[PDB]
């Protein structure tokens, strides 16, 4: 639940890349499990082996994306000596996007995923820096 | 190359393709209650733990 | 939303059954009549936000 | 029927000059067309174009250009006789300005 | 200011209570009289604006835009009554109602004191335009064009709304006078960068800026004649007016956020001007010349100098008049041969001598021949750009060379050479078309003698 | 069905909704929901036609499941505090259960699947009632317990409803499924602002109700339930298609129409609470609704589709029964923006 | 959240409290009332259009009733709206008065003493 | 004979009177913004012995 | 032209003064209302945001068949 997010967030950015990558891999695996559950519910896989294969495929894809994103973002934040910079998250974003393109075996998806995941990750970094609120507590 | 192909490809054609794909994915439910009541069960379970187990 | 016709007309359609400290048959008290009476009295009219604290 | 529907043939365009050789191209009715021409010409060329241009040409000097020229002449005359600089580097007086405490 | 609005609103019941054969006469006469009344707003002050009331005000930037807007309605009515002959009475009145509603929305848009009211009217101008394009356009592409027109604009302006109600929550007001007097610098932060983008991209799409200009060659080409006239002459200038109005809050953030847009404008000027050289559709060539001309207005507004603002105002007015005239000139040939291909009807100077003179004058103003106000605005923007950076003269110079090339090419293809042999239905010019050209061109030339009337609040 | 029986079933549906709306005791609110459902089931089956039976069965199963979770939440709240009054819901597990039950009743995503099927399976009058009157009771309950509502869950379901309604509407040729997906999107808009301001929720509900009533009455007037059937109406009653086009443009949310007022009023509210990303995503997502409204407008009013020969006979007859509130509903759904400040009368 | 739903002393379904009588009533020539009447006139025109009757002159009694009903409802709607805004202003002023330490009166410097950064445009 | 002209040409006075009415509505507006009439530091002036307001 | 169609600069000048005063006051009031709403919502000590509690007049203060209530 919330624990997986704070496990990633508690590690400082450009440090301990192994632990940051493990946390991102766990987050990705959870996301892939949720996607697999909904996909199996709304589109039955015609047998148990096919359901297991589809679930493993989706979960491995998501976990691989998370691992690559975390590893490259931490490494970039540590070699450039510039943590708190959204460019590291953009580079991680196309790390994950190119991973997705490789997993689905298509160049167009890979390039689109570079662009969109990198932009989204850089935006998330900007929101962390500036305190943007996705869900805002009512105050007025 | 630019005006008729790539400028079309990046802004409007990409948007139309993505929305069409998402619409097809969303609307292609056969109408069997056995599938989306199981979906309801998954949704209820997630809510209890993801949003409920941290208040 | 909530249209308070009971308050407007003084009708009492269901308020007799909301709390356990409200006029039971044969004056049988709830297990926690004193506690709920004290809590209700303390929080009366100060609003929900104030009462909680 | 190898046609998909019942449809009118596409009609050929009408030449306004066939029935009104001096047609002005405003309407099929000759009288209405002629009055459309007269009204467009009078209210466009005689009223808005000529009278409007005349009105704009003689607009009063609310932009205060002649006023500014007169004021500038007055101050140039006054300053030159005085021997004071023609123009001042600072628009706002230094006495009314409170700079921060010290340069460091 | 209601002395212009209310007479414009009375054009609706007057149109609906007119005889079946009198709607065009009544609408033309009374829209011309409204233009005459609108001429009184040109009496501007040198220090502040004409603050009519809490809601409406007029400045030296919005007054020429208002005059052009009111002047364009009679020309649109004259240009529309030929191809709407076979139309039923109620649909003719509906078309005229669309035009009147468009004028009303534009008039209120140019004079609104508060930015949210300006936004609401500037977005309301979409409905009549889309209805005009998708109901009275001639071809099957007009539907797609409409969608392109609708969603390019809205995708730009939906963030703008979110920005505006955000600003009022922090500064307390959206009144433009208060916004200008109580102005504060924009800090250099990611939140301010995205607020800057939300305040600017809506106007950039309307100009349009090279890269998000795709909707324009569709919408202008597929629209009926009055639709394309109003799209080119007034609706493109909404972005320029809004950018000029909203730039005050933007500083000092604009100095570095303007670079991508300046690069896009200074290169897309060349790109669209060169696109005009290989264009088989005449109306499409005229449409692309508009993008090439508005790139210059974008550059002038981004560099933020008094000479650039004066030049941008002058160029917006001059382009409105010239592009409207060119669209009408192409429509005259289209209503003869029923094709927009430029090489289909040639040698027309032999068959239509005076319309050839109209073509020549329109082409001369399009390539900014001195001392036309096209040239005044262009040269002011070029001088300000030279001050911004000398290297700009290379790009600016190149654009001028290209603009003259596709203008005269457009003239040589359609007017010179020998007339195609098969065509035999080329009738002599009507008085309506000749007067429509004259009422475009005479005000343009007359504005040369009093250019301060179109140079904006920085004069 | 007998007209007296129909009348008394309609009165029972309305009485259940009003019982929910005037009750201070949770048990009476539950009873109002039960009474509403009991009389609601036969109204959906008024014309037998087995698709109506299917829609009634699906609706019954969904609403009975929601009622059970609602009762369980009431009992959990009572267990953790001997309270029956509808208030800020002292227990958070009970609050989550209650929010999920009410989201199932309203049809918010992801509990949204039933709305398109039930709406397609019933008649247009039944669809009108289902998409207008049935939303009042759950939203009136949510307004009361809004202070204890968890924003993260409610806003997640609101964004999901907006996205899913917009995406689902794009694929539809049937008019009732289009109306259902529009309803899902507007429910998401209603529930996004609920934790911040219930007056905005009420305002959006009222504007959506008048727009939905106008649209459903215009579809009843021209007996069209498909896009191609609606494309014949220009050749029989052009005025109806013109008013339909303006109502569709208003439903799209384009200014200066009435549809724009709620979104404009919700975004502003969310900006006073430092919510910027959420309104921007919602406003950009509403463009999908606008697209599939514009496509219907293209089909019915802005172009003329081919007609049939027998339509000529229909030229000789008039619409017999008239809907008296249709003109008022159309004017209210289009030309009401200048009176926006009157929303202060809703608080 | 409901800002004024539970304001003390509020009568549940009143629509027009007695204290609202202390406010000036809207004038019968109020531009908002004229817009309500215009809405009624448009409703009458659309009624004639749908019923396939002469739009402008079909039923003058019906058009008059449309206009009159819209104006009559709008008058009371305007009264309630004005009263509700007056209540908001009254409460906000009273709360500012009763919480001085939360709205401290600040002595204001003049522009001669404030140091604003200058950003040249070049 | 007057009806033969008026009954088909009265739409010709809608925009003229709509102009006149518009001017009137401007003047009334000017009557709601008089809080500083003859009160500005630049134009404050002693009234002429007969005049009542510096502007309308 | 000036005598027939226009007014002196003072009319526009002082109308601008009045308009600016009204707009500045409205902006100040908007900011003050936002601050009052924030404080009232958090504290619960104002007329606004008053959430209902149990009415005290519902309690039965009678002997309860058992001495300890
Ligand atoms: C407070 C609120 C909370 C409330 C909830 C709390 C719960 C507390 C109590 C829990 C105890 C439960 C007690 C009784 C429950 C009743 C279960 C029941 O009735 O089953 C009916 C249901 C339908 O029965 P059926 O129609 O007669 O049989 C059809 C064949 O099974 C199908 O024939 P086939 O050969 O064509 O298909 C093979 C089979 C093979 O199934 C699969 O393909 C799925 C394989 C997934 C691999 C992992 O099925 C399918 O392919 C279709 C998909 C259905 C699979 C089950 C869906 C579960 C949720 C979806 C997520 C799955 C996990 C993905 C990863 C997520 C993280 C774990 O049975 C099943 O779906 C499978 C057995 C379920 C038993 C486990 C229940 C737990
Ligand atoms: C108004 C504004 C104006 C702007 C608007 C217009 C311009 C914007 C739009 C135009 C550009 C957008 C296109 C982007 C990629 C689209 C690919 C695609 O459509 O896939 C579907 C399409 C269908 O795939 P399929 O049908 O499923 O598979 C069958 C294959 O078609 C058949 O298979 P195949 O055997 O024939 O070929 C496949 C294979 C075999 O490849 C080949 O056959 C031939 C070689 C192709 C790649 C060669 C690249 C190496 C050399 C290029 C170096 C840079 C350029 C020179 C710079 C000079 C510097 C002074 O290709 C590869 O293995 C290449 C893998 C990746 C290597 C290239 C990626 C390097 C990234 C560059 C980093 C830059 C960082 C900043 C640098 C700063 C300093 C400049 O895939 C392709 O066929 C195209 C693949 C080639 C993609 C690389 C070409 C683009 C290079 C630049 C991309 C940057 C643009 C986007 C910016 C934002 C992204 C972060
Ligand atoms: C925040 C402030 C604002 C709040 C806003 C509130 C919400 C606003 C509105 C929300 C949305 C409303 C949507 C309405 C949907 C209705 C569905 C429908 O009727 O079909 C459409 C219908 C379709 O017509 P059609 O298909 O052409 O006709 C063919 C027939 O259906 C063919 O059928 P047939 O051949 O069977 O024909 C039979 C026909 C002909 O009728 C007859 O022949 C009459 C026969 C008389 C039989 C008498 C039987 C008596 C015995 C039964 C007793 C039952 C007791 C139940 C109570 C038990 C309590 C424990 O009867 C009917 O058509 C329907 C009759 C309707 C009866 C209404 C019953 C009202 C019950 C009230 C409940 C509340 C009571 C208090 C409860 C307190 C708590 C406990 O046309 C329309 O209704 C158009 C839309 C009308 C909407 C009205 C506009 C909204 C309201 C505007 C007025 C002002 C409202 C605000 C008032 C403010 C307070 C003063
Ligand atoms: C800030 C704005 C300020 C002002 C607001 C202005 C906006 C409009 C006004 C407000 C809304 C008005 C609604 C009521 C009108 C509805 C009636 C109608 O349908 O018209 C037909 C009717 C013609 O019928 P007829 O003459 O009896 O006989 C011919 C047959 O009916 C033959 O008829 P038919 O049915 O056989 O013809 C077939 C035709 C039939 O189709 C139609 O009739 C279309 C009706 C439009 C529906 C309106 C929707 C509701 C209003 C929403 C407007 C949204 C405003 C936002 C801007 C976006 C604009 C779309 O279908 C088509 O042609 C298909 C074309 C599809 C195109 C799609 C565009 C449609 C929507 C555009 C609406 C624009 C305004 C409409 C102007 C009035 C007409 O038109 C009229 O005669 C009435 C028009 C207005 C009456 C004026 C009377 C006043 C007298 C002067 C008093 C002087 C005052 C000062 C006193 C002091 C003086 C000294
Ligand atoms: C000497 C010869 C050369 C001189 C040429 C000069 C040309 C100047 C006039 C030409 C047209 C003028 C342009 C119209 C702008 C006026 C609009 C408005 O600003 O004027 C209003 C004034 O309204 C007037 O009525 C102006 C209306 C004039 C309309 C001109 C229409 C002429 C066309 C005739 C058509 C022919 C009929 C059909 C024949 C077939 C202002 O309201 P008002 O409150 O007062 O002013 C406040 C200042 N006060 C306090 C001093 C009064
Ligand atoms: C085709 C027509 C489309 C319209 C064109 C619109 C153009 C929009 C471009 C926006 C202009 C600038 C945006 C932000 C300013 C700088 C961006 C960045 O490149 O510069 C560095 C930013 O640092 C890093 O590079 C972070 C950005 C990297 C992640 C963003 C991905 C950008 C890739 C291009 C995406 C394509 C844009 C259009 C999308 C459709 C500056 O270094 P730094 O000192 O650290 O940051 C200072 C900024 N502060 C003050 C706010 C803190
Ligand atoms: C995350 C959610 C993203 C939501 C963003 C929505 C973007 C707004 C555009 C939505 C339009 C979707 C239209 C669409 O996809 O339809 C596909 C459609 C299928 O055909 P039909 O319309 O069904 O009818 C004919 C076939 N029988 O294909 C088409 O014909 C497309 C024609 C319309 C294209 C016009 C789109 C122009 C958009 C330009 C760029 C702006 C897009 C909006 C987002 C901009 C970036 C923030
Ligand atoms: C035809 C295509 C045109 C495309 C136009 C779309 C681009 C518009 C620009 C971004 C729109 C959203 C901006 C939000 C409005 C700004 C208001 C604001 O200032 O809020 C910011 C917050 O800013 C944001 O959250 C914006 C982040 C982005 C959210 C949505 C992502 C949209 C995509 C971003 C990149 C695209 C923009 C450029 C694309 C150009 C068009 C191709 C700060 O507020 P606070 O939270 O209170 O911070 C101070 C106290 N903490």
């Amino acid at each position: 639940a919330k624990t997986l997010l704070h496990k990633y967030s508690d590690i400082p950015e450009g440090t301990e890349c192994h632990r940051k990558a493990y946390a991102s891999t766990s987050i990705g695996g959870a996301t892939g499990l949720i996607v697999s559950a909904y996909s199996i519910a709304l589109k039955p896989p015609a047998s148990f082996l096919e359901g297991v294969a589809r679930t493993g495929r989706y979960t491995f894809t998501s976990a691989a994306i998370g691992a690559i994103f975390g590893l490259t973002s931490c490494i970039s934040a540590q070699v450039r000596e510039k943590p708190d910079d959204p460019l590291n998250y953009f580079i991680g974003g196309c790390a994950g996007g190119l991973t997705l393109g490789a997993r689905t075996r298509s160049y167009g998806i890979g390039a689109a995923a570079c662009a969109y995941m990198g932009l989204t990750a850089a935006l998330v970094k900007m929101g962390q820096l500036e305190g943007w609120q996705v869900f805002a507590e009512p105050k007025v | 190359l630019l005006d008729l192909i790539w400028l079309e490809t990046i802004l409007p054609k990409t948007t139309s393709f993505i929305q069409m794909k998402m619409s097809i994915m969303v609307s292609n439910q056969k109408g069997l209650i056995k599938l989306y009541f199981l979906s309801f069960l998954i949704t209820i379970m997630i809510s209890m733990t993801l949003f409920n187990y941290h208040e | 939303p909530f249209f308070d016709v009971q308050k407007r007309l003084g009708l009492d359609l269901d308020r007799w059954m909301t709390i356990q400290s409200a006029e039971q048959p044969h004056k049988i008290p709830g297990r926690c009549h004193a506690f709920e009476k004290e809590w209700i009295e303390c929080a009366h009219g100060i609003g929900g936000i104030r009462a909680e604290k | 029927p190898t046609i998909r529907l019942q449809e009118d043939p596409d009609p050929e365009d009408e030449n306004l000059y066939e029935k009104n050789p001096d047609s002005h191209g405003y309407d099929k009715d000759p009288i209405v067309d002629l009055w459309n021409m007269r009204v467009v010409f009078f209210f466009g060329f005689s009223i808005v174009l000529v009278l409007g241009s005349t009105f704009v040409a003689y607009l009063p000097d609310y932009r205060m250009q002649e006023w500014a020229r007169r004021e500038a002449e007055r101050l140039v005359k006054y300053r030159e006789a005085n021997g004071l600089p023609l123009m001042e580097s600072n628009c706002f007086d230094p006495n009314k300005i409170q700079l921060p405490e010290d340069e460091d | 200011m209601l002395k212009i609005i209310i007479p414009t609103t009375m054009l609706l019941p007057m149109t609906w209570m007119s005889k079946h054969n009198m709607i065009w006469i009544n609408a033309t006469v009374h829209s011309l009289l409204i233009s005459l009344i609108s001429l009184s707003l040109l009496n501007q002050l040198g220090e502040n604006s004409l603050n009519f009331s809490l809601t409406f005000f007029s400045d030296s930037l919005s007054a020429p835009l208002l005059v052009l807007t009111t002047w364009l309605l009679p020309l649109m009515l004259m240009a529309s009554q030929s191809h709407l002959s076979k139309e039923t009475t109620t649909r003719k009145k509906l078309y005229i109602t669309m035009l009147i509603l468009l004028q009303l929305f534009l008039i209120m848009t140019f004079t609104a004191t508060e930015l949210i009211l300006f936004y609401i009217l500037f977005e309301a101008t979409l409905v009549p335009t889309l209805i005009i394009i998708t109901r009275w356009g001639n071809q099957t592409e007009r539907l797609n064009a409409g969608l392109y027109f609708l969603f390019y604009t809205l995708a730009g302006s939906l963030p703008l709304l979110v920005a505006l109600v955000y600003i009022q929550n922090t500064t307390g007001s959206l009144n433009f006078l208060i916004i200008h007097y109580w102005s504060h610098p924009l800090s250099n932060s990611w939140s301010n960068i995205f607020m800057w983008l939300a305040c600017i991209m809506a106007f950039m799409v309307k100009m349009p800026l090279y890269g998000l200009h795709l909707w324009l060659p569709k919408a202008h080409v597929e629209a009926p004649i009055a639709g394309s006239m109003v799209l080119a002459a007034v609706l493109l200038k909404l972005g320029g007016y809004g950018m000029m109005r909203i730039t005050t809050i933007l500083n000092p953030l604009t100095n570095y956020m303007a670079y991508p847009f300046l690069m896009l404008s200074m290169w897309g000027m060349i790109m669209t001007s060169s696109i005009c050289l290989r264009q088989t559709d005449l109306k499409s060539l005229i449409a692309y010349s508009s993008v090439s001309h508005m790139a210059l207005v974008i550059v002038a507004i981004m560099i933020q100098t008094p000479w650039s603002f004066m030049g941008a105002t002058a160029l917006m007015i001059a382009h409105g008049l010239t592009s409207s005239m060119l669209f009408c000139l192409a429509n005259t040939n289209y209503e003869r041969v029923h094709s927009r291909t430029m090489i289909l009807a040639r040698g027309l100077q032999t068959l239509l001598p005076l319309m050839a003179t109209w073509w020549l004058v329109a082409s001369l103003t399009n390539l900014a021949l001195p001392p036309s106000i096209n040239l005044i605005g262009e040269l002011f923007i070029i001088t300000a750009s030279f001050s911004w950076s000398n290297i700009t003269i290379i790009l600016m110079g190149m654009n001028m060379m290209i603009t003259a090339l596709y203008s005269l090419y457009m003239l040589i293809t359609t007017q010179r050479g020998k007339y195609t042999h098969h065509i035999n239905n080329i009738k002599p010019s009507f008085t309506r078309e000749n007067a429509l050209m004259a009422l475009h061109i005479l005000p343009l030339l007359l504005l040369t003698l009093n250019p301060k009337m179109i140079l904006g609040p920085l004069y | 069905m007998n007209p007296i029986i129909y009348t008394t079933l309609i009165m029972t549906v309305m009485s259940g909704t009003m019982l929910v709306m005037i009750s201070s005791h949770w048990l009476l609110i539950w009873i109002g929901f039960e009474m509403n459902l009991l009389a609601m089931i036969p109204v959906l089956m008024k014309n037998f036609n087995p698709r109506a039976t299917e829609a009634a069965t699906k609706y019954f199963l969904t609403q009975a499941t929601a009622s059970m979770m609602l009762m369980m939440a009431i009992i959990i709240n009572l267990l953790y505090s001997g309270q029956w009054t509808i208030t800020k819901m002292f227990n958070p597990v009970a609050m989550t259960m209650m929010t999920m039950a009410l989201a199932m009743k309203l049809g918010l995503s992801p509990f949204h699947f039933w709305v398109p099927e039930v709406t397609q399976g019933i008649s247009l009058q039944a669809g009108l009632l289902l998409l207008t009157w049935q939303k009042l009771a759950p939203l009136s309950v949510l307004c009361q317990i809004s202070q204890s509502i968890n924003p993260n869950l409610m806003l997640t379901m609101a964004m999901l409803s907006i996205l899913i309604g917009g995406w689902g509407g794009l694929n539809q040729t049937q008019l009732r499924k289009i109306m259902a997906y529009s309803s899902i999107a507007h429910m998401g808009w209603m529930t996004a602002v609920l934790p911040y301001n219930t007056t905005m929720t009420i305002l959006n509900l009222l504007i959506y109700i008048t727009m939905t009533l106008a649209m459903f009455m215009l579809l009843i007037h021209s007996s069209a339930t498909t896009t191609l059937s609606l494309s014949h109406t220009w050749n029989k009653m052009p005025v109806i298609t013109s008013l339909m086009m303006v109502t569709l443009l208003s439903m799209g949310g384009l200014p200066p129409l009435s549809g724009f007022m709620p979104k404009w009023m919700i975004i502003q509210e969310m900006t006073k609470n430092e919510s910027i990303i959420m309104p921007t995503l919602m406003a950009m997502t509403a463009l999908l609704n606008l697209y599939f409204y514009m496509r219907l407008a293209y089909s019915s009013s802005l172009t003329m589709f081919p007609s049939t020969n027998n339509m000529k006979m229909k030229w000789q007859f008039e619409h017999t029964k008239q809907m008296k509130l249709l003109p008022t509903m159309i004017v209210l759904s289009t030309l009401v923006l200048p009176m926006t400040p009157a929303l202060s009368s809703l608080n | 959240m409901t800002m004024m739903s539970g304001r003390p002393g509020r009568v549940p379904l009143q629509f027009l409290p007695n204290e609202a009588r202390s406010l000036p009533p809207p004038k019968l020539t109020d531009p908002r009332l004229v817009y309500m009447g215009f809405l009624g006139y448009c409703s009458g025109l659309i009624d004639n259009a749908i019923r396939r009757r002469p739009v402008v002159s079909a039923g003058l009694h019906r058009q008059l009733l449309y206009v009159t009903s819209f104006v009559f409802f709008g008058y009371y709607l305007l009264k309630r709206q004005d009263y509700m805004y007056a209540l908001r202003d009254h409460d906000m002023f009273a709360y500012v008065k009763s919480h001085p330490e939360d709205f401290p009166e600040k002595d204001k410097k003049t522009y001669g003493e404030i140091l604003e950064e200058f950003h040249p445009v070049r | 004979n007057v009806l033969q002209i008026v009954r088909d040409h009265w739409v010709h006075i809608l925009v003229p009177v709509g102009f006149v009415f518009g001017c009137y509505l401007d003047r009334r507006s000017d009557e709601k913004l008089t809080a500083f009439r003859n009160k500005s530091l630049l134009f404050k002036r002693e009234l002429r012995p007969n005049e009542e307001v510096t502007w309308k | 032209i000036a005598r027939t169609f226009y007014d002196g600069p003072e009319k526009n000048y002082e109308k601008t003064m009045a308009i600016l005063q009204i707009e500045a006051e409205k902006a100040e009031l908007r900011l003050k209302e936002l601050e009052v709403r924030r404080l009232m919502r958090a504290r619960g000590d104002g007329p606004w945001y008053q959430y209902p509690t149990i009415d005290k007049a519902l309690i039965d203060h009678s002997p309860k068949t058992t001495p300890d209530n």
